[PDB]
RNA sequence: AUACCACACACAAGGGAUCGUUUGGCUCCUGGGACGAGGAAGGGCGCAGCAGAGAGCGAUAUGUGUGGGAGCAGCAGCAAUGACCACACGUCCCCGAAUACAGCAUAGUGCUGGAGUACUCCUUGGAAUUAAGCAUAUGAGUAAAGGAAGGAAAAGAAACUAACGAGGAUUCCCGUAGUAGCGGCGAGUGAACAGGGAACAGUCCAACAGUGUAAUUCUCAAAUGAGAAGUUGUCAAAAGGAAGAAGAUGUGAAUCAGAAAGAAAAGCUGAACGAUACAGGGUGAUAGUCCCGUAGUGUCUUCUUACAUACGGUGAGUAGCUGUGCUCGGUAAUGCACAGUGAAGAGGUGGCAGUGUGCAUCUAAGACUAAAUACAACAGGAGACCGAUAGCAAAGAAGUAGGUUGACCGAAAACAGUGAAAUUGUGUGUGGACCCGAAUGGAUCGGGCCCGUCUUGAAACACGGACCAAGGAGUGCACAUACACUGCAAGUUGAGCAGAGGAAGUCUGUGAGGCGUAGUGAAGACGGAAAGCAGUGUGAGUGCGACCCGAUAGACUUGUGAACUAUA
RNA sequence: UAGGGGCGAAAGACCAAUCGAACAGUCUAGUUGCUGGUUCCCUCCGAAAUGUCUAUCAGGACAGCGCGCACGCAGAGAGAAG
């Protein structure tokens, strides 16, 4: 439901707000923040988070984001970047398509499922998998590698 | 602390920390527009802004998208057959900074001058323009789109020979 | 509708400009509406109510009743009329004053400036009607 | 996680562009040449004013006895750098020959 | 129970709750950012026909000029020979930087000092607190104390990023990002380039000034002379303008009558009339036409702003190095200092120590700069804010009455409305602490220990509570999360910002980024299942005063005290 | 002669009814695993005072026992017979 009464306005009338009467609300009983974790703390660490104190792996000062960005697509998807009206031109007409992954902001090609229709295709990209060369030879088509 | 959660990592525990609201925000977009037209008054028959170059971005993220720049360079505006003092004149921005490394860059800002000059109107005085009712012109100048293409088809005996 | 940001539409803020204006302003809140015969005799519509004019009492206690007005309270913003009073249980009798906007000019005391003040009103509308 | 997919070999290619050669500056004119003949001249003269300093007669003295690697040791300690060492060692031998 | 004690009801006392009202407060936005040796800010003392406080003003203690125009609030007297108001000017006692002074510059005249300091710049520099203890670390380069300036201040045109097919001063907004990293690798801390925008602007000095004559600046004279500064080096050009903005002020439509009733009609009833004006305020009850305005229209006054000469590639106790102390996310040194040592004319940098060598990019050790950004006093406009135990401490002569030896500390009180409860007197009734169940004409019968709270366990010889009114305690934001509800869906989104629009609302663009569309390893490297995104709310975790109240203590000040008491 | 300082024929005496570390004001609403309080009605369901680890023993966390929403569904705090 877009809006509901809070569980505060039941509670006029009952002494302890829901804390107990022997337990009591006080201000700071277990400490404060994420302390105590090799101590009193250390059965919920061992439970939900068991990598916690350690270090671990290779480390450079400085790294750039952009000049490691990337984003995958696999070959059972290659038809889908076109538009629906265009996929429907291209599945009877016999011409080849020519798809570039670089206008859709995709570098690398994954060799998941098969093609969506089995004819000739031009696939452009800067890395393939061994797989996904294979499949789009299968059809008599052609990987092109560019920058 | 109990049950499961991301552990928590919340910064507000310096005493001296500032806030900052934004119960200004539609009065100062106002302003901006109030400064704007008055200023558009003071230059009648010229536009507000002036023309700038077409540069490459930067990172392998971003090669394939053109952009706005700063300046035109010494070199496109001789290229043009003009003189420094004179784009200044005609409201071309300058940069000396810029460099040249490409032919591609190079004749793509030139064409950029030769279109914006083609596309210009003199006049004697203000009271010319007003009696002639010109228009100014408003906004950034020939600004670049960077739509995304379509898909080309291609004969079966091209794909041995060009490969898209 | 008011389309003008500089004037104020608070309760507050207009009903402090009523009760601590001073000098000519105060003069404002004395006005009273003159007969329709005076209104052929001068351009004027409304004047300030003075010593020595005679006015008809158009509301209230004392309605239908015509007098002369004896004086003006600036302070306590009222008009005494001749013969509009009560009477105390010593007998003495008091006036009662009235607000300005419950009587109607019917004749206009000329002592003093009263002919130039007129005059000054009547160029001031012409001024602007003409052009 | 959108990090780290490409292999080295295919990050490091590059688009075919056309190159503008750099235009050279090796022309030098009339009196940009006097100009620099008269400062290398005011050097002279403040050298035969006032002579070498301390550090200056130990290094040289050092290289009469063919002391060369105590010499590189020791200006190496007076002046910080390696490369100001290796260069005015070669300045004071010249000026001894 | 004649008269005491209790309860109920009517009347009179006693108190000031409740409801109705408000020339005050608070918050957000816009303008403004105006002091002083020509004596300021702040303190004291005087001035009225009757005058204490407060307001106003200086021995001229209501004077002059301009624009207006009717009374001066009580009593006595004044006033078209100008009552009163508004704009400017003249006069302006004593103390105080307080100066017949101190330091300092010029040919000479002079300048500084004190006040204010919310916001900006430069120094100096804590502890409480968190780590469930505590010493490194945190709080924090924060508080406190000092110096200085303006309407803004600081910064600013690469000895700059980056490795792309590259960009191109500074500042500000969205973002990269709670990331790369720093850290008793604990608690916790923590930036930069890109990509999308607002606003845009570049220039000076030294190196390096006519030698057929210092051509340069100043003073007195004079109509063409004397003298000072300067060769340890002076001297490198334009008037000019209409625009733009803010205030002040003039004008400005249209209604009368009536039964009943009331102290009073503007209500109610009938008949009219205005509108580019039905924003709001005042009138004896709720008014478009009774009064002041409003929509629409006129005038006037201030302020802001704009054309000329000559040049380059070497700016030293500096950059750097060794030791040392502080600092930063900066990690085998990010920045800043001190002592030793100390360059080259060619040098600096490319987030990990060293040596060599190509390559790319820049030019330090001299200076100036608009716009876009921040926030008190004072002025103006608004509000799903508060309504006299609230809201500022302060709706009246409030930083006042009053108080400290001193530094410093600090109230109450609205309407001549309404008039609750506790508590008191008188009258009339019913009972002997009172409640629940059941009744009589009438004696009474049966059942019940004092509530709240910690506790195995309270009627307790456990603690809190004499009585009544009013006030009085799980809230706001950030970040992940599970559930319920809504739109679209291999996609999704109100980022900032632009265009329209009598406008803090709404509508439309342009257009990043983020998360998702499949995972595995420290990594090189490899790849093969599972609907999501953004909101409206609820339960719950963590950090901030964190449900409300409460220590003994620790630190910091260019703050105060030997009137009591100790000793010379 | 003034506060981590004074002054003392010495008692930890005295320094403005305050001294085994003065007063004023600020940081500061310092902190609290400890004591006190925590404001309307009816309907339905309904506990625990035990185990492991803890500078842990007047406190925590994890598990066990409640409640809410519930995809689904042959089971049972009892007997026989081997
Ligand atoms: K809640
Ligand atoms: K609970
Ligand atoms: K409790
Ligand atoms: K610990
Ligand atoms: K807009
Ligand atoms: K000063
Ligand atoms: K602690
Ligand atoms: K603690
Ligand atoms: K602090
Ligand atoms: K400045
Ligand atoms: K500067
Ligand atoms: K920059
Ligand atoms: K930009
Ligand atoms: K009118
Ligand atoms: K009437
Ligand atoms: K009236
Ligand atoms: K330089
Ligand atoms: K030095
Ligand atoms: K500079
Ligand atoms: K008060
Ligand atoms: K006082
Ligand atoms: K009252
Ligand atoms: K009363
Ligand atoms: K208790
Ligand atoms: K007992
Ligand atoms: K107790
Ligand atoms: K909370
Ligand atoms: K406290
Ligand atoms: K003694
Ligand atoms: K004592
Ligand atoms: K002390
Ligand atoms: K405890
Ligand atoms: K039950
Ligand atoms: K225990
Ligand atoms: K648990
Ligand atoms: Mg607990
Ligand atoms: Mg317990
Ligand atoms: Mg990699
Ligand atoms: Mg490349
Ligand atoms: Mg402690
Ligand atoms: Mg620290
Ligand atoms: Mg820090
Ligand atoms: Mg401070
Ligand atoms: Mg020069
Ligand atoms: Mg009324
Ligand atoms: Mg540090
Ligand atoms: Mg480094
Ligand atoms: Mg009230
Ligand atoms: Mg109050
Ligand atoms: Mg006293
Ligand atoms: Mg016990
Ligand atoms: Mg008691
Ligand atoms: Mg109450
Ligand atoms: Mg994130
Ligand atoms: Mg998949
Ligand atoms: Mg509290
Ligand atoms: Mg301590
Ligand atoms: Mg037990
Ligand atoms: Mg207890």
């Amino acid at each position: 439901m877009f809006n509901k009464k809070s569980k505060s306005r039941k509670l006029r009338g009952h002494v302890s707000h829901g804390y107990g009467r022997v337990g009591k609300h006080r201000k700071h009983p277990a400490g404060r923040g994420k302390s105590g974790g090799l101590k009193h703390l250390r059965s919920l660490f061992q439970r939900y988070h068991p990598d916690h104190f350690r270090k671990l792996g290779i480390v450079m000062f400085h790294r750039n984001k952009n000049a490691d960005f990337t984003r995958t697509v696999n070959v059972s998807n290659l038809w889908g970047l076109m538009k629906l009206e265009e996929q429907m031109k291209f599945k009877s007409s016999a011409e080849v398509p020519v798809v570039d992954c670089r206008n859709y902001g995709y570098l690398k090609v994954l060799g998941g499922g098969d093609l969506s229709v089995k004819k000739p295709i031009v696939v452009i990209a800067r890395q393939f998998t061994k797989d996904a060369e294979e499949k789009i030879n299968a059809v008599g088509g052609k990987c092109v590698v560019a920058a | 602390m109990r049950g499961n959660q991301m552990l928590p990592n919340n910064h507000f525990n310096k005493g001296s920390m500032k806030f900052k609201n934004w119960f200004n925000q539609p009065m100062r977009a106002l302003k901006r527009k109030e400064v704007r037209e008055q200023k558009s008054k003071i230059c009648y028959p010229n536009p507000l802004k002036k023309l700038r170059p077409v540069v490459r971005c930067c990172s392998m993220r971003y090669n394939k998208k053109v952009r706005l720049g700063r300046g035109f360079t010494k070199m496109e505006i001789e290229k043009a057959g003009m003189d420094i003092k004179y784009a200044i004149s005609v409201g071309i921005a300058v940069d000396l900074r810029r460099k040249n490394k490409n032919e591609e860059g190079l004749e793509e800002n030139v064409k950029r001058l030769m279109d914006y000059k083609n596309k210009l109107k003199f006049f004697t005085t203000v009271r010319e323009a007003r009696d002639n009712k010109i228009e100014q012109y408003k906004g950034e100048i020939m600004k670049p789109v960077n739509i995304i293409p379509e898909v080309k088809g291609i004969k079966v005996e091209e794909i041995a020979t060009i490969y898209g | 509708m008011k389309f003008n940001k500089n004037v104020t539409a608070s309760r507050r803020k207009n009903r402090k400009a009523h009760f601590t204006s001073i000098g000519l302003e105060r003069t404002k809140l004395m006005n009273a509406p003159l007969s329709k015969d005076l209104k052929e005799e001068y351009g004027i519509k409304r004047i300030a109510v003075r010593p020595g004019d005679m006015v008809k009492v158009v509301s209230g206690e004392f309605k239908k009743k015509e007098g002369v007005v004896m004086k003006v309270n600036r302070h306590d913003i009222k008009i005494e009329v001749e013969g509009c009073f009560v009477q105390k249980e010593d007998g003495k009798k008091i006036n009662k004053g009235i607000h300005p906007s419950n009587l109607r000019i019917i004749k206009l005391s000329m002592e003093k400036d009263r002919a130039e003040i007129i005059n000054k009103k009547v160029e001031a509308m012409k001024s602007e009607v003409k052009a | 996680m959108k990090i780290n997919k490409l292999n080295n070999a295919s990050k490091a290619l590059s688009y075919p562009v056309k190159k503008l050669a750099k235009t050279e500056k090796a022309p030098l004119t009339e009196k940009q040449q006097r100009s620099k003949e008269l400062k290398k001249f005011a050097m002279s003269i403040a050298r035969e004013v006032g002579g070498l300093a301390p550090y200056e007669l130990r290094a040289t003295e050092l290289l009469r006895r063919d002391e060369d690697k105590r010499c590189k040791k020791f200006m190496k300690k007076r002046l910080g750098s390696l490369k100001m060492a290796k260069k005015k060692i070669e300045l004071l031998a010249e000026e001894m020959r």
